[PDB]
């Protein structure tokens, strides 16, 4: 299945776990967007939204 | 079992770390 | 002495390295620095750094 990924260009951390924290080089795949400045995504067995302009889209 | 996750949070996001000149 | 401006977190941050400031909702911040760009420097709790301007509100002195 086709799928979007993100790589973060940035450090970014949760408030709660509603999201996702990730440091500048992991790879997230994308589970929503939306407007607002808000995207969500899952790395590494967490899923939670983060801001979208953190990330950078690549390809898997 | 994919769950029901939320909305988007509903604070604006922070600003992208600052760089000064 | 010198005048300080002193202003309340609107919503929780959490610093990503040592050069910012991470708080709670309602926590009060001595601010130490304004600049255009997104960010201002302040203290708490014997710590200080830098946090978004726009995740706080000024308290009337």
């Amino acid at each position: 299945n086709n799928q979007l990924v993100v790589r973060a260009k940035f450090n970014f951390q949760q408030t709660n776990e509603d999201e996702l924290s990730f440091s500048k080089g992991d790879v997230i795949h994308v589970t929503r967007v939306e407007e607002g400045g808000w995207w969500e995504g899952t790395l590494n067995g967490r899923t939670g939204w983060f801001p979208s302009n953190y990330v950078r889209e690549v390809k898997a | 079992g994919k769950p029901s996750r939320p909305p988007r949070p509903s604070r604006p996001p922070p600003p992208t770390p600052r760089r000064p000149a």
